[PDB]
C-alpha cells in the first residue's frame, strides 16, 4: 500500500500514483527525491575523496539509474499566506529590530 | 528548492519551535529573517536575537547559510554573526529543517562547544571562568538584544 508519513526531502506525503521507494532501513522517499539526494552526495563524496540514508545514516544500497527513471511526483506549490496574528507579531519584531539598530546591536557586514 | 521552502515556511508559521519565528524578507523566498528568544537556561535570557537565513540553489541538499544579525557574546558565534555548528556544515542532511536548525541553535546558546571556538578569547573565558563568561554574555544581551 502507500506509506502514511512524509518524504523528508520534499516534505510532501505519498500518493497512490506516485513512484516512491523504501530503504532497507525502513525509510520512504519519492524515487525522484532520493535520486537527487544521491546524485548530489556522490558528487560531494568524490570532491573530498558511502551515501547514507538522510534520516538515520545507514549506508544505502541503490541503483541510481533505476531511481532516476521513475516519474517525478506532481505536487502543487503550497501558497504562503501569513495569518493576521503573524502579521501582528511581525510588527512587534520591526519595533525590536529598530531599537537594536539604534543600539549598534545589528551586525552590518558593510 | 522553492516548493520545499514554501513547505517549511508554512510548517513554521503554524508550529514554530518554542520562542522562535522565521519568514521571508520582503518578497524574496530565498532570504528569511528569524528570531530566537534567549533561552531561560542561558545568559541570553530576556533578549531577542535576529538571524539571517539564505537558502542555496540546491537546497535542501546543501545547508542553508545561517548567521546572527543581533550581536551576541558566545564562543561559537563571531563578530560577523557566523555560527560554528556541525549541522550547518559537515552534518547537514535534507532531513533537517530550519525549525530543527533553530532548535539546535537554542541548544548551542545554552551549552556552547568551547573546544571548537570561533572566538578563542571567549572560549578561554568560558572554560576558565564561567562566572565572568555568563556576566559578560548577560551584559551584551541587555545592551544589544533587550
Ligand atoms: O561590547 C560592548 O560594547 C560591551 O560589552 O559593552
Ligand atoms: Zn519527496
Ligand atoms: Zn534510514
Amino acid at each position: 500500500n502507500i506509506p502514511h508519513g512524509q518524504c523528508v526531502i520534499c516534505l510532501y506525503g505519498f500518493q497512490e500514483k506516485e513512484a516512491f521507494t523504501k530503504t532497507p532501513c525502513y525509510h520512504y522517499f519519492h524515487c525522484h527525491c532520493l535520486a537527487r539526494y544521491i546524485q548530489h552526495m556522490e558528487q560531494e563524496l568524490k570532491a573530498q575523496g558511502g551515501v547514507q540514508c538522510p534520516v538515520c545514516r545507514e549506508p544505502l544500497v541503490y541503483d541510481l539509474a533505476s531511481l532516476k527513471a521513475a516519474p517525478e511526483p506532481q505536487q502543487p506549490m503550497e501558497l504562503y499566506q501569513p495569518s493576521a496574528e503573524s502579521l501582528r507579531q511581525q510588527e512587534e519584531r520591526k519595533r525590536l529590530y529598530q531599537r537594536q539598530q539604534e543600539r549598534g546591536g545589528i551586525i552590518d557586514l558593510e | 528548492a522553492l516548493k520545499r521552502i514554501h513547505k517549511e515556511l508554512n510548517d513554521l508559521a503554524r508550529d514554530p519551535p518554542a520562542q522562535c519565528s522565521a519568514g521571508p524578507v520582503g518578497d524574496d523566498m530565498f532570504h528569511w529573517q528569524a528570531t530566537i528568544m534567549g533561552p531561560n537556561d542561558s545568559p541570553y535570557q530576556g533578549g531577542v536575537f535576529f538571524l539571517t537565513i539564505h537558502f542555496p540553489t540546491d537546497y535542501p541538499f546543501k545547508p542553508p547559510k545561517v548567521a546572527f544579525t543581533t550581536r551576541i557574546y558566545h564562543p561559537n558565534i563571531n563578530s560577523n554573526g557566523s555560527i560554528c555548528l556541525d549541522i550547518l556544515r559537515s552534518q547537514w542532511s535534507p532531513a533537517l529543517t530550519i525549525s530543527k536548525v533553530l532548535l539546535s541553535i537554542c541548544s548551542l546558546l545554552c551549552d556552547p562547544n568551547p573546544d571548537d571556538p570561533l572566538v578563542p578569547e571567549i572560549a578561554r573565558i568560558y572554560k576558565t571562568d564561567r562566572e565572568k563568561y555568563n556576566r559578560i554574555a548577560r551584559e551584551w544581551t541587555q545592551k544589544y538584544a533587550m
